[PDB]
DNA sequence: ACAGGATGTATATATCTGACACGTGCCTGGAGACTAGGGAGTAATCCCCTTGGCGGTTAAAACGCGGGGGACAGCGCGTACGTGCGTTTAAGCGGTGCTAGAGCTGTCTACGACCAATTGAGCGGCCTCGGCACCGGGATTCTCCAG
DNA sequence: CTGGAGAATCCCGGTGCCGAGGCCGCTCAATTGGTCGTAGACAGCTCTAGCACCGCTTAAACGCACGTACGCGCTGTCCCCCGCGTTTTAACCGCCAAGGGGATTACTCCCTAGTCTCCAGGCACGTGTCAGATATATACATCCTGT
């Protein structure tokens, strides 16, 4: 046989971390599924580019910090660069 | 005396369900006949997934929905209410898809 | 397979137009829509089929389609 | 061999979206010939956040819905009634998600 | 009596002119001062390479000649050959910007 | 430096329309395009100093506002 | 004893470089390997553009009396030919200007 | 100096054998040189892709063709991959 | 519809002038040769799952018709914008100087790849119950004609 | 400016059914642990070029005045599209059946990475010199007023 591989599983516990009593439904699993590689390709391929052109051969959280507030818009990416300098510093403690 | 409704309430109406509905608004087989004459007309004696001919079938309703948006807007901008070919080629001509 | 452009009907043009908040639809255009449809999947099926073709494959998947898709700029959520 | 009972990093970075599974995805695609410790950890909190954000939104969407259950016609109202998730995701179609219901002013009935 | 030219016939030579040649019709310094006034609230004491406002400038400069022949288009759309604000909100709206 | 965007002129918008064939400007055609004008130049200057800040550089480059433009779909050709 | 070198490029028949190109994909991780034939196949599709675009803006430039290919010749050999627009209607030519046109409904009146 | 790269004296190579009396300015080649990185980081980065989704660690002839049919419209995509195709069977002839 | 008067714009020559194209010397990055190993091509199998057909139901499409309301042509007017001119302003050129920072360059250290053993996270499969779809019945709201 | 008939829509209550979610077993992928090589961070020196200033010329911006033609509002008319009822049709659903090919596994072979050495292709630099702006003068080419 096989075996696939999705985020289902994270997006659900996701879920019932900021909406308990909410369900999903498989089509809308596989929308959120879709959106999280998508971004996932998006913030990776910056991330990508911008290693390259400082000709630098590693992604570090610099590469991904500056992908994340080149793509995302306003808000949403101090938002995301506070996320993600937070659980950086909370995994480097850890 | 039968009951009518002046011209465009109806419309109205039906913008209002298919604004609100989301099911896919082209009927299945015609459209999956069109796909697979195009694809012919590509290669032949191709085979679809059902999920292909259903992705193709979304994203063609998600085009033309938009694209009509945008030629109610050409429309509205001629001191319009009717939509007109000569909205469709402006609306694509500055989407750039002609 | 011949004239099946023509199975994309008035009625759903017009849905399609409702769905755009259109209120009023000439007569001409049902067939501009037709044009323009047949135009763009063709474009998105020429994709997806140079998609199948590489991978020896004889089965157009729902994964070419959305590659093809997403190469035109018009990414599509829920297939995969 | 006395080995340490194995913490999955996620769980040292306090995050539910997989950092092992992320980090292998960046070494395999090909983005460079090195990942980070850091990198695979900012992307997935990265993701985490944006998938929380959507899905706060979508349940929202839900509850006024009175649904218990996210739908993508949920998902399609909370992206695109939010400015930054819809500039975000503004070339992406949702699969079954509809369409925003809005009529121009100037098809409403005059008075 | 002096000689004048009939409204509109000179814009069209300047049309023929501008379409003819290929400089920047935006003063250099006024929009680099612009730019650095721009890029002084993202970072301060920032400097710029000449290239660099060189490329933002041809930039600029072309992006807003076709939002001015969408804008025409647009013009012409409503049966006018004013251009007016209406007219660039609706390229932009069409084109994505809005 | 303020108020630069003045710098940007009537007759140089009214330059700039004539090279997109426009034959007759509004009076009000003036601020909008300044106002579109500072959104764009805004968009990729953002961008282009994310780009310098990622290279620990303090001046902005050609290559940063070209992989500025680049990012939005509007590549430039003649810097690099 | 080795034998006499000859470039790739001399051996596949170009004049865009096979070993520097083969040297950028495996340089910009576009994949963990490269075929041998992959660089040839990419510096001939890449030769060819170039050949068509200057072609076309060679023309261009002599159809202007001038024996120098400028960006405002390679701004009208693209946008007049329908595909190569097609290719580069994303991209801007620095110093290239616009295609000279007017719409009819502007021209004079009578 | 320094040790910069270019397709400069490629493409003056590819303008003599097209127009053997005719120059090239400097900022048109500079155009032609940009132009010719563009387009190789979008067939390279089109069969980087293909190689991807197919499960594919190694990019051919034939991604190449692939993403060449896929990236140049109507005329120019079938005239490219007759060049490479050549280019590719005269290559492997000697 | 035709003079002609005037302003603008392709032709036609000198005339410097930087930018281009070509020649040189290195030097670093491709090329020749060889080895190892793993990616992929090929073959075999198997079992989804795609295609094709048939029949009944009925939702939807096609057709026709009456009419109203919106598209469009025409007219009037008045104001905003094009044109031109005199005046003002600051852009552009060409220097000059200076110093901030881009750009190598050498050290080294900390960080990421890689390998082996291990185990538990996550996926495939099963099962079940309740969320939501459906159906039927008021309750409500909006429409439209007639006052 | 409402009244009331009529049609669409919304709220609610009771089946029911299927898919969302939870549980379980397995297994393979993430962890851990340890080592090694090198990527980059980091200090330091250089010298490029970016910034700042000054003065003069003059092109360009600007403010004003005038007139005209274009935008826009109003009116008529007319015909095209909308609402609706009837007839047709083929979409859809359910079921069946077959075999095409996706997809998974095993074997091997050949093609690419990696190395080492070597040399020549291409780049930095320098240098004539010639398309090519740039001033003239000119010969029409349109524009516009007038008749």
């Amino acid at each position: 046989r096989s075996r696939k591989e999705s985020y289902s599983i994270y997006v659900y516990k996701v879920l019932k971390q900021v909406h308990p009593d909410t369900g999903i439904s498989s089509k809308a699993m596989g929308i959120m599924n879709s959106f999280v590689n998508d971004i996932f390709e998006r913030i990776a391929g910056e991330a990508s580019r911008l290693a390259h052109y400082n000709k630098r051969s590693t992604i570090t959280s610099r590469e991904i910090q500056t992908a994340v507030r080149l793509l995302l818009p306003g808000e949403l990416a101090k938002h995301a660069v506070s996320e993600g300098t937070k659980a950086v510093t909370k995994y480097t403690s850890a | 005396k039968p009951h009518r409704y002046r011209p465009g309430t109806v419309a109205l109406r039906e913008i209002r369900r298919y604004q609100k509905s989301t099911e896919l608004l082209i009927r299945k087989l015609p459209f999956q006949r069109l796909v697979r004459e195009i694809a012919q007309d590509f290669k032949t004696d191709l085979r679809f997934q059902s999920s292909a001919v259903m992705a193709l079938q979304e994203a063609c309703e998600a085009y033309l929905v938009g694209l009509f948006e945008d030629t109610n807007l050409c429309a509205i901008h001629a001191k319009r209410v009717t939509i007109m070919p000569k909205d469709i080629q402006l609306a694509r001509r500055i989407r750039g898809e002609r | 397979l011949r004239d099946n452009i023509q199975g994309i009907t008035k009625p759903a043009i017009r849905r399609l137009a409702r769905r755009g908040g259109v209120k009023r639809i000439s007569g001409l255009i049902y067939e501009e829509t037709r044009g323009v449809l047949k135009v763009f999947l063709e474009n998105v099926i020429r994709d997806a089929v140079t998609y199948t073709e590489h991978a020896k494959r004889k089965t157009v998947t729902a994964m070419d389609v959305v590659y093809a898709l997403k190469r035109q700029g018009r990414t599509l959520y829920g297939f995969g | 061999k006395a080995r340490a009972k194995a913490k999955t990093r996620s769980s040292r970075a306090g995050l539910q979206f997989p950092v092992g599974r992320v980090h292998r995805l960046l070494r395999k695609g090909n983005y460079a010939e090195r990942v980070g410790a850091g990198a695979p950890v900012y992307l997935a909190a990265v993701l985490e956040y944006l998938t929380a954000e959507i899905l706060e939104l979508a349940g929202n969407a839900a509850r006024d819905n009175k649904k218990t259950r996210i739908i993508p016609r949920h998902l399609q109202l909370a992206i695109r009634n939010d400015e930054e998730l819809n500039k975000l995701l503004g070339k992406v179609t949702i699969a079954q998600g509809g369409v925003l219901p809005n009529i121009q002013a100037v098809l409403l009935p005059k008075k």
